């Protein structure tokens, strides 16, 4: 079964970020997201570990 | 705990312990030089169970891989720029000399060691620890990176299964991958001043299989904790201003070599602005909306396409068939008797060079990239580059010592205690130029000659040959009694 | 589906197939980052173990060499730019001309074997091999042109053939690869905890593209479609150890040149045109005619323009004016007219291509370019700047030599004379020595002799009682002990 996530961010929102802290913000939506990804799977593991 | 690192564990555990049990306590620094970044631990007395040390390295490596990733690319660039590549391409051939019928860094035990018969055994693995890393084809490349890098680190390989034979070749590891550093471990009073043992190990990216040149290309994983016993490694001494940002002799160049490319950039371009005629024809256009009144530019603007372009291939003028006018034909209509319209022309990139200011900046950074004035006899300068290269040998060669400390410790060929001991000296040493050392002893020997010579008539009156041949040849006591042997003989 | 190779590349491909099997059963695990510094390109896969049939490899193959197969193609390109240009392909031509000679009734490049051997049969047999490589290559002719494109490129590459039914004889003249259509991989297909420390063979893959869709020059091709996998057995090649700040992108050894080359090419045509763009006198002609749109205004301007016209060209072939009637006026007399009480019409006048230089930039980059291009920089005794070009040639030898080391040792196995085992546990030397200058090579033996006699002129008044014979001979005249007691021997003998 499949899982995805879509961030598509802003160019103000970026260009605000380098401005305010030299931050790309894309590569850590990058990072977010799949973050979420593996964190969300844990997740999922324990949970049927649980269901069953 | 991985696996790929199981006997290289069981050799820092050892040496931990041996530190244990050591008298190294009432230290208010912990007990590093350089190298390696520490790290405070949780020090659970003197405990860190591995699942702490797992998040210990992922704490020790994202704080600082930018500086090492940003450093590291610097330096690259830097190798491959004019005049900067060579610098290190003279240092390269210096460092690493390897000619015809010649040898390559060899071990050599010309001081008391265990026996004779051990000797012969460490010569024979030395010679297959450069074997492995194909030293005698490409030292100069190992040491090249080295050098524009600054630092190199090598993964150890293993069977590990039969340990005396399952000894494998090094593998560099992938720069700007791994981090280098130290972990304090252990808890005291006001601070801990006990024996720390700093472990002295590495920690490993998953992200070295890089791809998309410059690019930032990255994903989400684990990190690899790498024991000290299972790498190979060298660095420059070099350290920025601060920490342990550690640095390469190539970041000298960082800033003036990017100032000439720079300048040499800055002189092309007002040389080539404006080189081509530079004029802005002018209508005066009313009456109309703008959208019309620019028709009586077209008037100008399609008629003067004096599109008469030089061919980059071949130095001919693009379709102005006859060979040449002798003077343009330009007129302009006027309305009214107002001078309005006209053609204004523009001044240009005049020929002022001078070439002076530039030319400061680029001899000093030739000088700034560690290399003779004599590059584009014997003087200060080549000696002073002489003892550069022996300082870079010195302290890049000590990859192949631990290499070979580690085969013959596994082979059984030494013991632990044997190289603490032995070491001390346990010296590797390189061939030099064989042309150049000719004729720096041959000058060495005219002087030598010369004196001789002027000592001449004094020989049987206030001086004598011994001190002649001590003094004057520089030779040792052994030296000339073994000559004057030699000599005896020779006369029959 | 599970395509295999065309068969005739079969006995390569079945050559590979041993290589790996036994390369799988090595011990180089436990390993993180793959055990590879150079040449094919890899990549992660997979983690099939054994899955690699036709479609799966070349999806892989080619998805790994593809972001970057165009820079490739541009760098192959932009260095033949830079051959194709005066003032680099001199340099290159210094370089190629002295790494590979050939001479007067002299020998060419040839193997050397000097190594304990089990028996000197071999030597011979080695020996008329590798002739024969070099009739494969027809070096004798054309070694110097290999060389030259391999050096500019930093890569060469050969396809090798066998009979394929009595492949051990099969043995013959070797076709030169152009690299614009060849693509080199190395692949992974096993996994482990956290990554891949499997032995990773990587199955050295190459890929021959088929249709010329890609160009330097017009004439191209349509799309090429689907391309051919290539054993590595098959391929004869050889690259510089030159390669960009990422991966595998190999550079060639004009690179560093690309930069000040073009730049050169620009400020020499800066000047060029600088100094012709308004050489000749130029100006506006304008005329005041009130009340009148331009369709009537320009009679008026014809009156004047059309009659005050100079029409003169130059002759070019014949340095005259053409047609010019009389010879020379002595004053361009001109004339305007004005019809109203104002000293309004008037002609613009332009300045002209002025001789200012001060031409010095031009001699920065020139030299900065000439040396870019690989010194010495002494073409416009013996010096440094000779010592490290020697040197420099000799690296470059010894990365073009793989070029007859990879079909000697492939037809000295394939024709069953050598084992791969016995070539592999004997050398440890397969040296290939090339014929040098000997114009120069006697000079600079003479040169240092000279220093040497010099030298022994010194040591003679003290020899006597200071310096042993043999110490004068080997300090001195660098000679070995066997070789001064063969003087001292032949000296006895000369005396009848």
């Amino acid at each position: 079964k499949s899982r995805q996530l879509k961030a598509a961010y802003s160019i103000e929102l970026a260009q605000d970020l380098r401005a305010v802290h030299g931050m790309d913000a894309d590569a850590e939506l990058s990072g977010i997201l799949a973050t979420e990804i593996m964190l969300e799977i844990n997740r999922e593991v324990v949970d049927w570990i649980n269901y069953s | 705990v991985l696996s790929l690192f199981a006997p290289w564990a069981k050799m820092d555990e050892r040496n931990f312990k041996d530190q244990e049990k050591e008298d190294l306590v009432s230290i208010t620094a912990p007990k590093l030089d350089d190298g390696a970044r520490e790290f405070e631990v949780s020090s659970n007395e003197a405990a860190s169970p591995y699942n702490a040390a797992f998040q210990t390295i992922f704490g020790s490596y994202e704080p600082g891989m930018k500086t090492t990733r940003e450093l590291i690319d610097t330096y690259r660039n830097l190798m491959n720029n004019y005049e900067v590549d060579n610098a290190v391409s003279e240092i390269v051939s210096d460092a690493i000399v390897y000619e015809d019928d010649t040898e390559v860094v060899a071990l050599n035990l010309d001081k008391s060691k265990f026996s004779p018969k051990i000797k012969n055994m460490m010569l024979d693995e030395f010679s297959d620890v450069l074997n492995h890393l194909s030293f005698q084809r490409k030292g100069s490349d190992h040491f090249r990176r080295w050098y524009v890098d600054s630092r190199i680190f090598f993964h150890k390989i293993i069977d590990p299964k039969r340990p005396k034979e399952g000894i494998k070749e090094l593998r560099r590891l992938d720069p700007r991958q791994v981090q280098y550093v130290r972990e304090i471990i252990t808890e005291t009073e006001a601070g801990t001043k006990i024996v720390k043992g700093y472990k002295e190990y590495f920690i490993y990216d998953t992200a070295h299989e890089s791809y998309a040149c410059d690019g930032r290309m990255y994903e989400a994983g684990t990190k690899i904790k790498i024991p000290k016993a299972a790498v190979v490694y060298a660095h420059s001494g070099l350290v920025d201003c601060c920490g342990k940002n550690i640095i390469g002799y190539l970041h000298r160049a960082v800033k003036p070599a990017n100032q000439l490319k720079l300048l040499e950039d800055a002189v092309v371009i007002y040389r080539i602005t404006r080189a081509p005629d530079r004029r802005v024809w002018y209508v005066d256009t009313g009456n109309m909306p703008a959208r019309k009144a620019a028709e009586h530019m077209q008037h100008v603007m399609n008629t003067m396409k004096n599109r008469v372009v030089y061919d980059a291939s071949t130095g001919k003028i693009k379709n102005q068939q006859h060979n040449m006018s002798m003077t343009e034909d330009y007129w302009l209509q006027r309305r009214d008797g107002k001078a309005v319209t006209e053609v204004d022309t523009l001044p240009g990139a005049d020929n002022t060079g001078n070439m002076e200011d530039i030319r400061w900046f680029r001899q000093a950074l030739y000088m700034a990239l560690r290399v003779p004035l004599s590059r584009i006899s014997i003087t200060r300068d080549e000696l002073t580059f002489a003892k550069f290269i022996r300082e870079l040998q010195h302290k890049f060669e000590e990859v192949f010592l631990d290499p070979l400390k580690t085969n013959l410790l596994l082979k059984g060929i030494i013991t632990e205690d044997e190289w603490n001991d032995e070491i001390n000296n346990i010296k590797i040493e390189f061939h030099r130029d064989s042309y150049f050392a000719e004729l720096k002893e041959a000058e060495i020997l005219e002087r030598r000659i010369n004196m001789l010579t002027m000592a001449e008539p004094f020989i049987g009156k206030y001086i004598s040959h011994r001190t002649a041949m001590k003094d004057i040849l520089q030779m040792t006591d052994e030296e000339i009694e073994q000559e004057a042997k030699q000599i005896e003989e020779e006369s029959k």
